[PDB]
């Protein structure tokens, strides 16, 4: 099998932008290659083909070049509809196969995540479990980081993270982190930490409390 | 325009079979491959196989012998593909789409995917916590309250602040799974002024199990 790489998941841009997405393949396969665009629950759609080509239909400001085994896919003043998933594909021999995806999203000012811990529940409790939840909302950019420390020292296991997609309204992320333990497991602890480290601030945002004070 | 209309999302028994559909509009598939390719969560697009409507020859890349079976019916414009002995695995969304019989390869017409989750669990209503402040005297304006929404099973759950009234400001993530049930929080956040003084209730729904839970999220723990 032929594997199409693409480097890059995702990939900041403004409207106006030129924009270029790269796509690898493990062998020569020529210029039989094809560009899609999709968008959240709709069809894939036919962009570019033959490395090249413009499908019909589609706007003259996408392009693409590149032959062998280097192929990319240029957008040239880039439009708030062109914010979608991109992916190439070879067609020069079986099976086809396809690039794992770009995502183009869109820039705007840094914000620094609100960070919110919350203990256990004696409603939860009460059922043998007890799940430590941290919210981190409303930041930019993306990459970010969540450390747990139950009483000063890191903990790997148990936490589990859920991230929404960038808002279509404020372009922010927001992101729950949650240490599940059993009862007894939590109840032998008294310190919980969620500690974020973002590029806007030099010292992570930490928030916690004790178990025998709440 | 020329269109491929896929059937509904399913949730089905592992161990179970499901047949996806995939209904040509504004145009013939006679003269088409019509493909198939599966999109696992977090994974990139893997090829099927295509079958050939017209004749109904079938071509399945050796990861899906015997799992999917491609058929055609150039009468009714549809393609379908069925999927057997599921599994967890093959929890992802599928694609049928078309390309020219002569063509070597590109895909012009695509569509809108089915998503197809496979579990082993039996429905099951969530448990929902409420998630208040501990009282540290530190003194702070805006104020995040929160519910979590745990051991659930299928999807999804919806959940509201004060029946809909507080929709700025609240953040509902995506479930994950913890052992074959579902958990996902939600968060809102208030003006300091205005919790406690004024209520504030996650109403949390899971149609599947005909459940409706509203907790009032109170001072403590």
């Amino acid at each position: 099998d032929i594997v199409m790489t693409q480097s890059q998941k995702f990939m900041s841009t403004s409207v106006g932008d030129r924009v270029s997405i790269t796509c690898k393949a493990s062998q020569n396969v020529g210029t039989a290659v094809a560009w899609y665009q999709q968008k959240p629950g709709q069809s894939p759609k036919l962009m570019i083909y033959s490395a090249s080509n413009r499908y019909t239909g589609v706007p003259d400001r996408f392009t693409g070049s590149g032959s062998g085994t280097d192929f990319t896919l240029t957008i040239s003043n880039m439009q708030s509809e062109d914010l979608a998933d991109y992916f190439c594909q070879q067609y020069s021999s079986y099976p086809l196969t396809f690039g794992a995806g770009t995502k183009l999203e869109l820039k705007r000012a840094d914000a620094a995540p609100t960070v919110s811990i919350f203990p256990p529940s004696s409603e939860q409790l009460t059922s043998g479990g007890a799940s430590v939840v941290c919210f981190l909302n409303n930041f930019y950019p993306k990459d970010i980081n969540v450390k747990w420390k139950i009483d000063g020292s890191e903990r790997q296991n148990g936490v589990l993270n859920s991230a929404t997609d960038q808002d279509s309204k404020d372009s922010t992320y927001s992101m729950s982190s949650t240490l599940t333990l059993t009862k007894d497991e939590y109840e032998r602890h008294n310190s919980y930490t969620c500690e974020a480290t973002h590029k806007t601030s030099t010292s992570p945002i930490v928030k916690s409390f004790n178990r025998n004070e709440c | 325009e020329v269109q491929l209309q896929q059937s509904g999302a399913e949730v089905v028994r592992s161990g179970a079979s499901v047949k996806l559909s995939c209904t040509a509009s504004g145009f013939n598939i006679k003269d088409y491959y019509i493909h198939w390719v599966k999109q696992r969560p977090e994974k990139g697009l893997e090829w099927i196989g295509w079958i050939d409507p017209e004749i109904g020859d079938t071509e399945y890349v050796p990861k899906f012998q015997g799992k999917a079976t491609m058929t055609a019916d150039t009468s009714s414009n549809t393609a379908y593909l069925q999927l057997s002995s599921l599994t967890s695995e093959d929890t992802a969304v599928y694609y049928c789409n078309a390309g020219h019989d002569y063509d070597r390869g590109r895909f012009p017409y695509w569509g809108q995917g089915t998503l197809v989750t496979v579990s082993a669990a039996k429905t099951t209503p969530p448990s929902v916590y409420p998630l208040a402040p501990g009282s540290a005297a530190q003194t702070n304006s805006m104020v995040t309250l929160g519910c979590l929404v745990k051991g659930y099973f299928p999807e999804p759950v919806t959940v509201t602040w004060n029946s809909g009234s507080l929709s700025s400001g609240v953040h509902t993530f995506p479930a994950v799974l913890q052992s074959d049930l579902y958990t996902l929080s939600s968060s809102v956040t208030v003006p300091s002024s205005t919790w406690p003084s004024e209520t504030v209730t996650c109403n949390v729904a899971h149609p599947a199990s005909s459940t409706k839970v509203d907790k009032k999220i109170v001072p403590r723990d």
